[PDB]
């Protein structure tokens, strides 16, 4: 189950 | 039996070809589940476990939906880095992320990660307390103070704390079958002839699950480490694992040595002795 | 940057048994960065059907992957992998040996 959200380097 | 759940993210820029080549992977401890590939056709998760398919379309849409959100941002990633290290648009660069849960023989939390790297070297990591940052240089610093201002920490501990094992268990539940079995290893030893006054004696493993394994040559009770070939526990294609440990034996020292193998599937650590 | 040679282990999934169906692997890990080439060979010429893993990566890193496919081992036939990658200066091939 992934995650989100996902945030920018 | 302790668990756990991974994602492996892989980014690749290829200059003058394209967007850039993405791979996700899901596991459950040993067993792979899910996958997806900015290379083929479908733009879906897929499963690649039997169990995980009897997950419905709601399931598959989110994942799928969430596997391009991730997608995305390491596209931009991909730009931001060879920003921040003054690199040129010509060369192809590696970007990967690894985050999951752990839990204990309880199925309860144990640990929570959540690694990245760029061009195969530590660039950002979560320490274990989910609440602080390893930034492995000044551009990893910068990165740092944007997931700082973001609170991004605690936007993970919620997830890997929470979520991540939820469906860990779940999983754990849903495929019983496969991810709460274990497979014994089955053992066997070899004795080959190189020259007439040593022979090479190899003990094996085969057809077990989990991967862990501990597989040692003993000569009269004492450890042989420096004098055995191990090879790495690798992949029979089927689910189930292999290993191999073997040793150069003076002749007529055969029954100096015994193969000592322990493993979650066996009751008692077994010891055998070509004899 | 970083540049970490493959390590090649060929093998098959079940003990060699003359006249049955099996499956010879190539198993490649511990590389860097992610491009590789892999070929299986029969008696020197590359097997068409080879399949293989999704590219996963261990803790430090470093890639691996399984490529793979059918056959029926024979007292004859000789089978190897063959690998390409930056850190080599050539083609490294390695022998199948049913021992190992």
């Amino acid at each position: 189950y992934l995650k989100e959200p996902v945030h920018g380097v | 039996g302790s668990h756990s759940m991974r994602y492996f993210f892989t980014s690749v820029s290829r200059p003058g070809r394209g967007e850039p080549r993405f791979i996700a992977v899901g596991y459950v401890d040993d067993t792979q589940f899910v996958r997806f590939d900015s290379d083929a056709a479908s733009q879906r998760m897929e499963p690649r476990a039997p169990w995980i398919e009897q997950e419905g379309p709601e399931y598959w849409d989110g994942e799928t939906r969430k596997v391009k959100a991730h997608s995305q941002t390491h596209r931009v990633d991909l730009g931001t880095l060879r920003g921040y290290y003054n690199q040129s648009e010509a060369g192809s660069h590696t970007v990967q992320r690894m985050y999951g849960c752990d839990v204990g023989s309880d199925w309860r939390f144990l640990r929570g990660y959540h690694q990245y790297a760029y061009d195969g070297k530590d660039y950002i990591a979560l320490k274990e307390d989910l609440r602080s940052w390893t930034a492995a240089d000044m551009a990893a610093q910068t990165t740092k103070h944007k997931w700082e201002a973001a609170h991004v920490a605690e936007q993970l501990r919620a997830y890997l704390e929470g979520t991540c094992v939820e469906w860990l268990r779940r999983y754990l539940e849903n495929g019983k079958e496969t991810l709460q079995r274990t497979d014994a290893p089955k053992t066997h030893m070899t004795h080959h002839a190189v020259s007439d006054h040593e022979a090479t004696l190899r003990c094996w493993a085969l057809s077990f699950y989990p991967a862990e394994i501990t597989l040692t040559w003993q000569r009269d009770g004492e450890d042989q480490t420096q004098d055995t070939e191990l090879v790495e526990t690798r992949p029979a294609g089927d689910g189930t694992f292999q290993k191999w440990a073997a040793v150069v034996v003076p002749s007529g020292q055969e029954q100096r040595y015994t193969c000592h193998v322990q493993h979650e599937g066996l009751p008692k650590p077994l010891t055998l002795r070509w004899e | 940057m970083i540049q970490r040679t493959p390590k090649i282990q060929v093998y098959s999934r079940h003990p060699a048994e003359n006249g049955k169906s099996n499956f010879l692997n190539c198993y490649v890990s511990g590389f860097h960065p992610s491009d590789i080439e892999v070929d299986l060979l029969k008696n020197g010429e590359r097997i068409e059907k080879v399949e293989h893993s999704d590219l996963s990566f261990s803790k430090d890193w470093s890639f691996y992957l399984l490529y793979y496919t059918e056959f029926t081992p024979t007292e004859k036939d000789e089978y190897a992998c063959r690998v390409n990658h930056v850190t080599l200066s050539q083609p490294k091939i390695v022998k199948w040996d049913r021992d190992m």
